[PDB]
DNA sequence: CTGCATCCGAGAGCTGAGGGAACCCAACCAT
DNA sequence: ATGGTTGGGTATAATGGGAGTCGTCTCGGATGCAG
């Protein structure tokens, strides 16, 4: 987050837009408290049988 | 990028095959490696499978994640053994490496055999992987003293593995291997009878052609138990809006009238 | 019996939706005004 | 470092009623 | 006590697969060009 905040001072507009796009997701993760590694599955849930009869 | 079959075939092609000298060399190395494993097992007095696990960990290296502490401890617990009785360990390491080269080089037998087993309910890649499983079993059990080529001993294991995988994974409802073979015999007999007689045969004719212990009633039951479930989303009508499962009522839960 | 119908409850289709959304490794949780969990399954799905 | 400018891939397009491919071999567990 | 089930074996040699789609429009990133 500090690195992208520093990047937000670039004169380039495209660089600023890309850094802002990265910061959106980074700040969403920081605010929600979710860990990024949870986007990788280790155990896959199995739906109850009555909904796949 | 896509089409994993092309990726797998290219990766397989990147590994060269062996010549007769290479094949006999590798097989001999494998044999002396297993013999050395057994000798080291006798020397140390431990269970063979555990020392085998230690050797496998050492060949695979730290790259392959059994924990590091145990395997390291026993590795140095074998370095304590005096010289002359140590060559065996190097021979076992070499033999394990030789198994790796032999398997990688002979993987192509799996594709060559399996390319004529498509269309039996299993995709090509599952057939190939099961064939590699049979290939590992054939490699481990191969005896080069008979001077026979590897292909002769490998083909039988490959066919057995592929056929067992077909019997176990082709159907949603698992049916034992013997009954699957019985259904196979029934189907081939029925198609042969149809071809010779020129029309769809009756159950009695098939039962008579099977032999003793077979009547029409058992044949009906066998055809009955060979049925596979249908999809709940089978499109009904011209428009893509009506499914089969939308016409299935619940007969288990009590109705509102019954509850009242 | 001649009385008036009672107050409604959560429809079963929403329970199906919650079950199918959890099966995609997404945690859908119903909360009350005080941000505490509310169990809509009547303790039939909690270990 | 701007600005144009195609270039490619993704995701949508009314409701309702009605739609119909081996064989053998021998051990082993449930009941 | 009984059948139906479960796992193991077969030795000339056998060594990179195979199916394929075409009369739609609109929107938002992505890549490569001149300035």
């Amino acid at each position: 987050e500090k690195e992208l905040l520093e990047e937000m001072k670039h004169p380039s507009r495209a660089r600023r837009a890309k850094a802002r796009k990265r910061l959106e997701v980074v700040r969403a993760f920081l605010d929600s408290g979710n860990r990024p590694e949870w986007m990788i599955l280790e155990a896959v849930p199995v739906l109850p049988p009555d909904l796949r009869p | 990028t896509s089409d994993p079959v092309r990726q797998y075939l290219h990766e397989i092609g990147q590994v060269p095959l062996l010549t007769l000298e290479e094949e006999v060399e590798l097989a001999r190395k494998v044999e002396e490696g297993m013999e050395a494993i057994k000798k080291l097992s006798e020397i140390t007095g431990l269970d063979p499978d555990l020392i085998r696990e230690v050797v496998r960990a050492k060949i695979l290296g730290s790259a392959r994640v059994l924990d590091p502490k145990t395997v390291e401890e026993i590795d140095q617990k074998l370095k304590s053994l005096p010289k002359e009785h140590k060559r065996y360990l190097h021979i076992a390491r070499e033999g394990e490496a030789a198994r790796q080269h032999l398997i990688e080089a002979n993987l192509r037998l799996v594709v060559s055999i399996a390319k004529k087993y498509t269309g039996r309910g299993l995709s090509f890649l599952d057939l190939i992987q099961e064939g590699n499983q049979g290939l590992i079993r054939a490699v481990e059990k191969f005896e080069y003293k008979r001077r026979f080529k590897f292909s002769t001993y490998a083909t039988w294991w490959i066919r057995q593995a592929i056929n067992r995988a077909i019997a176990d994974q082709a159907r949603t409802i698992r049916i034992p291997v013997h009954m699957v073979e019985t259904i196979n015999k029934l189907s081939r007999t029925a198609r042969q009878l149809q071809q010779e007689l020129g029309r769809e045969p009756t159950y009695e004719e098939i039962a008579e052609a099977m032999g003793p212990g077979w009547d029409a009633k058992r044949v009906e039951e066998t055809l009955k138990i060979a049925q596979e479930p249908v999809s709940l989303e089978t499109p009904i009508g011209d428009e893509k809006d009506s499914f089969y499962g939308d016409f299935i009522p619940d007969e288990h839960l009590p109705s509102p009238v019954d509850a009242a | 019996k001649g009385e008036d119908v009672p107050e409604p409850s959560v429809p079963e289709s929403f329970r199906v939706l919650v079950k199918e959304l959890q099966a995609l490794a997404l945690d859908v949780q119903t909360l009350d005004e005080k941000d505490n969990p509310v169990d809509i399954f009547e303790g039939l799905a909690s270990k």
